């Protein structure tokens, strides 16, 4: 967003530098907002903005966009993760295990080279983590498939 | 495998078996392991007279197997033949297990508190006092009082204090050891209350122990009991000490309680000592005679004339160093700077009028007639609001009819401009007095529905209810926070419901849970100041659970700042550990955490000369952000308070760094505000006085802590910088002998004159206007040997003490 | 004293062994302070 | 005294212990915030990004580049990749607004 307020040109007599209780003022100036914007700090000045609650609506609208990363209904999308559920999610595991072969065949070339150059070139290549997340999808494998014992039986 | 002999019936083979055990068991220590179940045949048989020694050897194999509490159980069933013989090392282990289990069983039974208590065997407590005969016969008081603290019981401990010889005063500093390691106040005061009684039964009376209980046990009837015994004893000269310790180091309601039961010569004396008027007049004479100031720095800040934030800057800085002088030349020396004042500037301008006039209760009202809160209606009206604010800064703690003089003016003139500093004057003057009508007339005043007056009635209602832990007051403050649209009434009531609870420890945690669990950031910050004032003086980790948790996972930097600032409030008793635990916490990415942590290290170690805090504050003033350098300037002036160049080398380095950044226009106005502010801190009271949050007696100073915690954030409310004047306490040696009469006495100090420099053979001091002194120079000084007037009480710290004519 | 001052050698040793433990664990925080400040300055780098 | 100070030495020990679990949980949450910051810098920026005509790297963390509109620039380069793939001569995609070296 942004904020602007026109200072009075009739104030050239008196001083141009209020206010008092500088709390929101000195905190509003930062970043100092570039140059061309604060080039307007002459003849203009910004104003502070705070979000008032209204917590109930802010909380529901919070969960409204949380439907993206959580789930659509908080049920559907990860029951859609129970729809696919390894399907056709092993195809991306085959590409992940192709990322296993690809990335880790050049990861086994790294520690030998570390012994040649003696040692860290800073580095590391990163070439770290990664498929640990694939194993977190394996936690989706074990959990949601363990739900089958609850689904199938009664 | 000698245990196989037990299969035969007659017991004589068992006695011969244990006769084989106790000798060759060195290699057989592990042999009896599997056969312990066969040893149980002897241990469970009552008709076997040697089952005792059977439990001895069973305790030996369990000693080799690593079993401890099991060896203690068999030690109980080992009869008399166990405790009689101690050789090699079997002792230190079993007595460690016995004393441990015993003291934690006593602590277990101490929380009941009474009834249903678990059974205690006579043998395990038998080896308590029996092995304690080693402590009684060898005449070791350090270990004797050690186990006496372990047992958590008042009977055997009453025998430890009853042991022969002396131990003349050693119970005093032993309670200092107790209170240092003390956990809770449950059994603390119960052990303390009997020690002052055994000092009354002792032949030599000592008032420092009843002084320790006066500031620790802190009960209203006890001070009325001991002083009624002083009036019954016809005590005058030597009761002068404990009476001033009652005024100084005890709460206002404590003074109201002792005067209530007493009044139901010395009758006018108790009025003079409890009102503390003589202390104000001698402080006034001490400040006007001994004042050491430098106007050159005030002129270099004067002629700067920067239009931003400088309004409060110079006036609050010179109001600190000049506090109590009444001589003010400021409006004469600086004029055009004061003509630049506008909006809240004239508030602070006339508010400094009360900071520098602090004390001087008599003429403070009529001497301001020129600067009186006019109310000539070319409206400056923050002016006339700050005038009553100035009258409230002087009238804090005790007071007089001027309180009602401000109350009538609150019901008169205009609104809400009067309520700003006026209601602050009404609440600050009634602080700690538990005033009633103020709670009512502030409710109908709270309903006038304005914003800037929000902090006014909030801090006022929080000060009058301080320590009262009332119900309907917090209920109405939390009930008015809904329909109001202002955040200043939320912050004023935040500190208001925070200030009402002081030293509550776990008693306030019921409300602290609700304030912290709530999603309101202002109410969370309210619970931070509330848990700070309740845990002030205590290093318990129950506070640091939620206090530090909201200092971690919270997304709002401001309340997180107030969260890390409470480390200075609660931990101020142990300032040394704060630089170590907050070391990295000043390296955080956001300047808010680096700021509040810098204030934490500043206010916590302020009473100490530790160089580690100054070392960690060195990169703080180098940080790119402005206000973190500012807080680094204020906190660095808090660590150097009264400390000259001989204390730490960074004094003059920071002093020149202050005038440098304020005379440098390139630096930010924010960051340079704490520079001139630091010049006021370091020079506060003309260097004669400083801030003290911890008295020598061991009790925390309420108006200094309350003063600095409301002083924490000066940005939201500029006049909050004036509240730090309450935190200033005089440091001086008062040679008053008694009453009005002033003797002429000079005594010697062993320190070099380099320590006496305040920018050898004997020091030259009053002779009580008293003379300033450093807390580090109080131990080296000695009472005059050849002078006619010599103190009857050993001289250690400064202040006002008895001086006896010899 | 055997209760005692010779026993305090064992008592204080428990807090000495836990001192060395807590000291070892204190360093466990200290180097992760260097790593915390590392990625904290790197957080100042992504802010920069 | 001996037992006194012995009971005084576990205070700061337990205080440092609660500081351990504290700073552990602290740098655990701040770590996830740094992972969130990694999601920011990897999201930054564009998509769509204008590629431009690169000349040389002048010194540490910065370099000079012409755009595809042919004007030499001076920009502090993207932090995580300083050199290895930048090379003397390439075509570097420049930030939408800033024309930053990425």
């Amino acid at each position: 967003i942004d904020a602007f307020r026109l200072i009075n040109a009739n104030m050239m007599v008196l001083g141009h530098e209020p206010r008092q209780t500088t709390s929101n003022l000195g905190h509003l100036n930062k970043p100092s907002i570039q140059a061309l914007i604060h080039g307007l700090n002459r003849h203009y000045y910004s104003i502070t903005i705070n979000y008032r609650k209204n917590e109930l609506e802010q909380k529901m609208l919070l969960n409204l966009h949380k439907k993206s990363w959580m789930e659509g209904l908080t049920l559907q999308d990860y029951s859609e993760h129970c729809k696919h559920n390894e399907s056709v999610v092993k195809e991306m595991l085959e590409l992940a295990k192709n990322y296993n072969k690809a990335v880790e065949e050049e990861d086994k070339m790294t520690p030998e080279q570390l012994a040649i150059k003696n040692v860290g070139k800073q580095d590391p290549k990163r070439h770290l983590e990664e498929h640990v997340d694939v194993l977190m999808t394996s936690n989706i494998v074990q959990c949601l498939a363990a739900m089958l014992d609850t689904v199938v039986f009664k | 495998g000698i245990i196989s002999l037990l299969d035969e019936d007659e017991p004589q083979l068992k006695e011969f078996a244990l006769h084989k055990l106790n000798a060759v068991v060195n290699d057989f220590w592990a042999e009896i392991s599997e056969s312990v179940d066969k040893i149980e045949v002897l241990y469970e048989d009552e008709g076997f007279r040697s089952r005792q020694f059977a439990a001895l050897v069973a305790s030996k194999v369990f000693y080799h197997l690593g079993a401890f509490e099991e060896s203690l159980n068999y030690a109980l069933g080992a009869g008399d033949l166990f405790n009689v013989n101690d050789n090699s090392e079997y002792v230190e282990t079993i007595i460690a297990k016995c004393i441990d289990h015993y003291t934690k069983q006593c602590v277990e039974n101490a929380d009941l508190p009474e009834g249903e208590k678990k059974p205690i065997d006579q043998r395990l407590e038998g080896i308590v006092n029996k092995m304690f005969q080693r402590c009684l016969d060898d005449h070791k008081y350090k270990q004797a009082i050690g186990i006496a603290l372990e047992t958590r019981r008042l009977d055997v401990f009453e025998k430890t204090i009853l042991e022969s010889n002396d131990v003349p005063g050693m119970l005093a500093y032993s309670l200092k050891l107790c209170m240092s390691l003390m956990q809770n106040k449950q059994f603390r005061n119960k052990v303390l209350r009997v020690l002052v009684k055994i000092y009354m039964n002792l032949e030599k009376p000592d008032f420092i122990n009843v002084c320790q209980c006066l500031i620790f046990l802190d009960d209203p009837q006890a001070v009325s009991d001991i002083l009624e015994k002083l009036v019954k004893e016809d005590n005058l000269l030597m009761a002068y000490q404990i009476c001033f310790d009652l005024y100084e180091s005890a709460s206002q309601q404590f003074l109201s309680s002792v005067i209530q039961n007493l009044r139901t010569d010395q009758t006018l004396k108790m009025i003079k000592i409890l009102s503390g008027e003589m202390a104000i007049e001698l402080h006034l004479q001490f400040l006007i005679r001994n004042n050491n100031t430098d106007l050159m720095i005030l002129k270099n800040t004067k002629d700067a004339v920067r239009n931003s934030v400088c309004h409060t800057a110079t006036v609050i800085a010179n109001s600190f160093m000049h506090c109590g002088t009444t001589s003010d030349q400021f409006l004469r020396d600086n004029l055009e700077w004061l003509a630049r004042a506008t909006n809240w500037a004239k508030f602070t301008a006339t508010a400094s009028l009360g900071v520098i006039h602090k004390g001087h209760e008599k003429e403070a009202l009529q001497l301001m007639a020129t600067y009186l809160p006019k109310d000539t209606s070319p409206g400056s009206a923050y002016q006339e609001g700050g005038g009553l604010y100035a009258l409230g800064l002087i009238h804090a703690n005790h007071g007089g009819d001027i309180i009602d003089y401000l109350l009538n003016q609150l019901k008169n003139a205009s609104n809400d401009i009067v309520r700003h500093g006026g209601s602050l004057g009404l609440g600050l003057a009634a602080m700690g007095t538990a005033r009633q009508d103020v709670y009512d007339l502030l409710k109908t005043n709270l309903y006038q529905d304005d914003a800037v007056t929000g902090e006014a009635a909030g801090l006022a209602l929080g000060l009058v209810m301080l320590g009262s832990k009332n119900a309907q007051a917090i209920e109405d403050m939390v009930g008015y926070a809904q329909e109001t649209q202002h955040e200043k009434i939320l912050r004023g009531l935040a500190v208001g419901i925070a200030l009402v609870m002081y030293g509550r420890m776990e008693e306030a945690d019921a409300l602290i849970e609700s304030l912290c669990r709530d999603k309101d950031p202002i109410l969370r910050r309210s619970g931070m100041y509330t848990v700070a004032m309740a845990y002030c003086g205590s290093g318990n980790n129950k506070a640091i659970r939620r206090l530090l948790h909201v200092a971690v996972s919270d997304v709002n930097d401001d309340v997180r700042r107030a969260a890390v600032e409470s480390l200075g409030f609660i931990l101020f008793r142990t300032p040394e550990q704060c630089p170590s635990v907050v070391s990295l916490l000043s390296e955080s990415y956001n300047p808010h955490v680096r700021y509040g942590a810098a204030m934490a290290l500043g206010i916590c170690c302020a009473g100490t000369g530790n160089k580690e805090a100054i070392n960690l504050l060195e990169p703080m003033t180098n940080d790119p952000v402005n206000y973190v350098r500012q807080g680094a300037l204020i906190a660095s002036a808090l660590i150097m308070i009264q400390q000259t160049e001989i204390t730490c080398p960074k004094v003059n380095q920071f002093r020149q760094l202050y005038s440098k950044v304020i005379n440098d226009k390139h630096d930010d106005v924010m960051a340079k505000f704490g520079a001139i502010l630091a010049q006021g801190i370091l020079d506060a009271g003309g260097h004669n006085v400083t801030i003290s949050l911890q008295s020598r007696t061991g009790h925390t100073h309420m108006p200094s802590v309350v003063g600095v915690l409301v002083f924490t954030q000066f940005w939201f409310w500029f006049p909050l910088s004036h509240f730090l004047s309450l935190a200033y306490t005089p440091t001086c040696v008062i040679g008053l002998n008694k009453d009005l009469k002033m003797p002429k006495v000079q005594y010697k100090s062993n320190c070099k004159p380099s320590t006496f420099a305040y920018p050898t053979a004997k020091a030259k001091k009053k002779e009580k206007n008293p003379a300033r002194v450093m807390p580090a120079q109080l131990k080296v000084l000695t009472m005059p040997e050849t002078c006619r007037y010599q103190p009857f009480k050993p001289l250690s710290i400064g202040g006002i003490i008895i001086l006896k004519d010899t | 004293l055997e209760e005692g001052k010779a026993g305090s050698g064992l008592r204080q040793y428990y807090l000495s062994k836990i001192e060395e433990l807590q000291l070892i664990v204190n360093d466990k925080s200290q180097n992760l302070r260097r790593l915390q400040a590392q990625r904290n300055e790197l957080n100042a780098k992504v802010r920069l | 005294d001996l037992y006194s100070r012995y009971k005084k030495l576990q205070q700061e020990l337990e205080f440092l212990e609660v500081q351990e679990e504290y700073i552990k949980d602290e740098q655990k949450n701040l770590k996830k915030e740094f992972l969130h910051a990694q999601e920011e810098v990897k999201r930054i920026q564009s998509i769509p990004l204008v590629i431009g005509q690169f000349l040389e790297a002048v010194d540490q963390n910065t370099a000079i580049v012409g755009s595809t509109t042919g004007s030499n620039y001076y920009v502090r380069i993207l932090s995580t990749i300083d050199r290895e793939l930048l090379k003397p001569n390439a075509s570097v995609a420049l930030h939408k607004h800033s024309n930053a070296l990425v």
